[PDB]
RNA sequence: UAGUCGAUCCUAAGAGAUGGGGAAGCUCCGUUUCAAAGGCCUGAUUUUAUGCAGGCCACCAUCGAAAGGGAAUCCGGUUAAGAUUCCGGAACCUGGAUAUGGAUUCUUCACGGUAACGUAACUGAAUGUGGAGACGUCGGCGCGAGCCCUGGGAGGAGUUAUC
RNA sequence: UGGCUCCGGUGCGCUUGUGACGGCCCGUGAAAAUCCACAGGAAGGAAUAGUUUUCAUGCCAGGUCGUACUGAUAACCGCAG
RNA sequence: ACGAUCAACUUAGAACUGGUACGGACAAGGGGAAUCUGACUGUCUAAUUAAAACAUAGCAUUGCGAUGGUCAGAAAGUGAUG
């Protein structure tokens, strides 16, 4: 239900010991009017709400996928 | 223009109800639906609702008064009587 | 043969009053130690319309002298009490329009209303709109006061009874004609079930003592004695005269 | 009487109208006289009677409401309180204030 | 004439400190670059000292007689000046325009104002300034 | 068009049973039962709605923090500012005026 | 197939106990009444189990509205017949527990804004007051929603003897 | 297994919700539960740390009864489809 | 005071034309001169009477100042108007 703009807040959430499931979604949307590009959404399941993180530039996204803790169960697409 | 010659507001009643009765209801609707001077704020904003009640539009006051006019003629003399009677207590 | 209408308004089934939108009773303040020795100041917050009452009320709020709280009391508003006026109940209260005083403390000619019969029944006489009693004399021996009621009946009461100064707001309410039937309907839908009044000549002899005939006529004389049986008293009751009244005003 | 004097001051002296302007001219001590209408609220009248005894400015009560005071100073609107800060030809500061 | 001198007591009538008695430590009748009007720097108290009585032990006197002060800029239309006064020469030069933003200097002012008002609460000259205006 | 039905089991058009028509993600029109509109808190003295207070139904106010129910004055969420201002001015000036009532009767009672 | 829909709870016009008063009696009146009409938080604890020493407060049964008042949800899918109830996902309310942060604090119970007021937090009992619940009907105006109408574009069907 | 599911416009339009108004009245047009706020100051609380669950997060639990279908020129009442 | 440009329909008039038709179906007032009667809007004999009857506003009368006037109860330390 919530949206998060910060990256380090999302990394604080992934280690909160209630978050058991996360998921990565890959959308295919178009920038300003011209071109298709690749959006990603990182959705972690807190026990009350479902927090998300919208990353448009994938050069942060590959670093962030690598930066997830490996104990977290990740649904990829 | 002046759309009616002699009925005025009681022209909403029409052909009904006689002539003397509509003249009599006219005499009191010209007082009732009028807009009176507020004695405190000095603004001509006193209107009525709820017969005997005269709420100022601004100023939040409410004067309990006569039913169709703000203070009827048999009442405004009474306070002058009080002005005669309260002076004898001191002098 | 049947029970007639005025015998039928007494069981109180559908002829009871219509009190939902009424604010409350319209009493004065319960006479306590502050009101029979000094005075006590209440501010008028909200003068309001009472449903079924020609006069407007006045919700004057007082300080409870024995516990810390505010007690709200519903006077009948005299004419010319703006909200935010301090109203002074008690014996030593001054004589201004809206103050409530004992009748032994005012001079004669004073135009008061909502006046008590016996001291402490909280506002019996002169309550309807436009009305007032006039103190026409004192009798300081055995503390009585002689007043004139709104009907023109002079009356001696006790000088510990309380009256609020000034005529009653809403005056001149019946100077306007009530032109249509629906307006009288909406008047009497908030008081009790006493409208429309069918004439008793227009009905049958089971329904009324005046009932029936091949012409609409009363029958015997329409003046019925004061001592008749409950059930005959339908007509004129104990009429000492009748007919169109003749004679000038200001009688002896 | 007093209204002819107010006309002479209003055409030959310096004044101010309103409530906020009289309070601003009265905190600065420029106010030499205040004239208060009859139908002003008593809270307002006490707040102007209190500022006057802080500044030692004399107060003249005006018989008649704010409509008659608006008519008196030559204006058309209503005015609750007038403050005279300079007198003209007349001497209303030193007559009976 | 002028009655907004630097020792007058005022009652704040607008804002978070409304109904709290202050003293005008530095008037500004003309105004400044910021606050484009006639403002003033006042120092007052946020919580009045409570009514201590004859029967309290001394330590329970202390947590009744505490004072929480405040310094503030306030417009002239947001003060009732009054005929009472308070001697301000203890902290006259402390609270100024320079005592403001970079707010760490405000607490250095609040300590001095608190000590001054507590030391004036002892030896109880100016009794009226320390009692809560009940409204 | 697509004609819609009530969702609950109350068929009458009361003040509790109101209807909004919403397009749902299946594409179809469907009704939505709408709660009655909340009203602003009012001043008890001047009747004007007083600002800074979230306008909610009366049991919603227990789900909310205290800063959506209050402003930071004395008489915060209860009375509007002007009235509070007036009941400072009056409540100052009378308690100055009363002191005048204590300074006159020290002299008139002494010069008698 | 229900924590979320309704009943449950509340009072309305009204019904109806108790105290009392009639009545030979069946029962009748009255509902806050000529009634000594009950519970609430802190202290006493380490005989004390939770009684007692007080400080308060006084209302004064109960019923009565699956169209009035009211704490809380939606979408998608699903069966031969159920779905706002089941299934997947996403929420919210009430009650109770306790921790982890953050905040406050030696100016012990926050600061900023002239102000209107704002900040994720930012003690507060008895008592009092205010607000919401809380509200006629008609008339036109403004805004919003859904439907309707329409343009370009991306698909599928129909017509084609002619267009 | 793939694609697309996009960009707009108008209104005395229809229905509906609402905001500020304006008319009406010898009609001025419910009550209680429930919840909140403020005034008040009892009481309690500092830092080698006591306070804070009307801040964020976490945990636990939500009982009973109704739920099918028609609501009508054949499912209700009118003796009956 | 313009230039570009864009959506609405409403109103008024002119020619031309039709086997003089055209609110082409549907929809959709007959009107006037008077008399008797009730003023009106309204209401009733549900299964023969919808009226000039009843009501009405208006006018007038009568009783009554509450230890009260009208009325209920078999009574009551009862009740309706209240």
């Amino acid at each position: 239900a919530r949206e998060i703009t910060d990256i380090k807040q999302f990394l604080e959430l992934t280690r909160r010991a209630d978050v058991k499931t996360a998921t990565v979604k890959i959308n295919k949307k178009l920038n300003k009017a011209g071109k298709p590009f690749r959006q990603t959404k990182f959705k972690v399941r807190g026990s009350s709400s479902l927090y998300t993180l919208v990353i448009n530039d994938a050069g942060k996204a590959k670093k962030l996928i690598q930066s997830l803790p490996p104990t977290l169960k990740v649904n990829r697409l | 223009a002046k759309r009616t010659k002699k009925v005025g507001i009681t022209g909403k009643y029409g052909v009904r109800y006689g002539s003397s009765l509509r003249r009599q209801v006219k005499k009191l609707e010209i007082q009732q639906h009028a807009r009176y001077d507020c004695s405190f704020c000095g603004k001509k904003t006193v209107k009525r609702g709820a017969a005997g009640i005269w709420t100022c539009s601004c100023c939040k006051k409410t004067v309990a008064g006569g039913a169709y006019t703000v203070s009827t003629a048999a009442a405004a003399t009474v306070r002058s009587t009080i002005r005669r009677l309260r002076e004898m207590v001191e002098a | 043969g049947r029970v007639i209408r005025n015998q039928r308004k007494g069981a109180g089934s559908i002829f009871t009053s219509h009190t939902r939108l009424r604010q409350g009773a319209a009493k004065l303040r319960t006479l306590d130690y502050a009101e029979r020795h000094g005075y006590i100041r209440g501010i008028v917050k909200q003068i309001v319309h009472d449903s079924g009452r020609g006069a407007p009320l006045a919700k004057v709020v007082f300080r409870d002298p024995y516990k810390y709280r505010l007690r709200e009391e519903i006077f009948i508003a005299n004419e010319g009490v703006h909200t935010g006026q301090f109203i002074y109940a008690g014996k030593k209260a001054s004589l201004n329009v809206g103050n409530v005083l004992p009748l032994g403390s005012v001079p004669e000619g004073t135009i008061v209303s909502n006046v008590e019969e016996k001291p402490g029944d909280r506002g019996a006489l002169a309550r309807a709109s436009g009305n007032y009693v006039i103190i026409i004399g004192h009798n300081p021996d055995e503390n009585k006061t002689r007043v004139r009621l709104p009907s023109g009946a002079k009356k001696v009461i006790s000088s510990d009874a309380r009256g609020v100064i000034g005529v009653i707001a809403g005056g001149g309410r019946v100077d306007k004609p009530l032109l249509k039937a629906g307006r009288a309907f909406h008047k009497y839908r908030l008081k009790r079930n006493s409208w429309p009044k069918t004439r008793g000549v227009a009905m049958n002899p089971v329904d009324h003592p005046h009932g029936g005939g091949n012409h609409q006529h009363i029958g015997k004389a329409s003046t019925i004695s004061r001592g008749a049986v409950s059930g005959q008293k339908a007509g004129l009751i104990a009429a000492r005269r009748t007919g169109l009244l003749r004679g000038s005003q200001k009688t002896q | 009487s007093i209204n002819q004097k107010l006309a002479l001051v209003i055409k030959s002296g310096k004044y101010t109208l309103g409530y906020k302007s009289t309070v601003k001219s009265l905190r600065q001590g420029k106010s030499k006289l205040i004239i208060i209408a009859a139908n002003t609220p008593v809270l307002r009248k006490s707040e102007l009677e209190y500022y006057a005894m802080l500044s030692k400015t004399k107060v003249y009560y005006f018989q008649g409401g704010n409509n008659e005071l608006g008519t008196a100073v030559g204006k058309l609107f209503r005015v609750g309180v007038v403050s005279i800060l300079e007198a003209g030809d007349s001497d209303i500061l030193t007559t009976l204030a | 004439a002028k009655f907004l001198k630097a020792g007058k007591v005022a009652v704040v009538v607008r804002g978070r400190y409304a109904g709290k008695k202050v003293v005008i430590v530095k008037p500004h009748d003309e105004g400044s670059k910021s606050h484009p009007f006639g403002h003033a720097l006042v120092a007052g108290i946020e919580r009045y000292p409570l009514k201590v009585t004859k029967k309290h032990g001394a330590k329970k006197v202390a947590k009744r007689t505490k004072i929480k002060p405040f310094i503030k800029v306030v417009n002239y239309n947001h003060l009732l000046p009054t005929r009472y006064t308070l001697d301000v020469e203890a902290f006259k030069s402390v609270v100024s325009t320079e005592t403001f933003e970079q707010p760490s200097q405000r607490e250095e002012a609040k300590k001095v104002v608190k000590k001054a008002f507590e030391e004036r609460h002892q030896a109880g000259k100016n009794q009226w300034f320390f009692s809560k205006l009940r409204f | 068009a697509q004609r819609v039905t009530f969702r609950r089991r109350n068929p009458y058009n009361t003040r509790s049973n109101k209807i909004k028509v919403v397009k749902t993600p299946g594409g179809i029109l469907r009704a939505q039962h709408v709660k009655k509109l909340a009203t602003r808190p009012k001043c008890g003295d001047c009747g004007s709605a007083l600002q800074g207070i979230s306008t909610l139904r009366p049991r919603q106010y227990a789900t909310v923090s205290k800063t959506h129910k209050t402003v930071s004055r004395a008489y915060g969420g209860s009375r509007c500012a002007n009235c509070v201002k007036e009941r400072i001015i009056r409540a100052f000036l009378i308690e100055e005026q009363k002191i005048v009532k204590k300074v006159v009767k020290e002299q008139t009672e002494a010069a008698k």
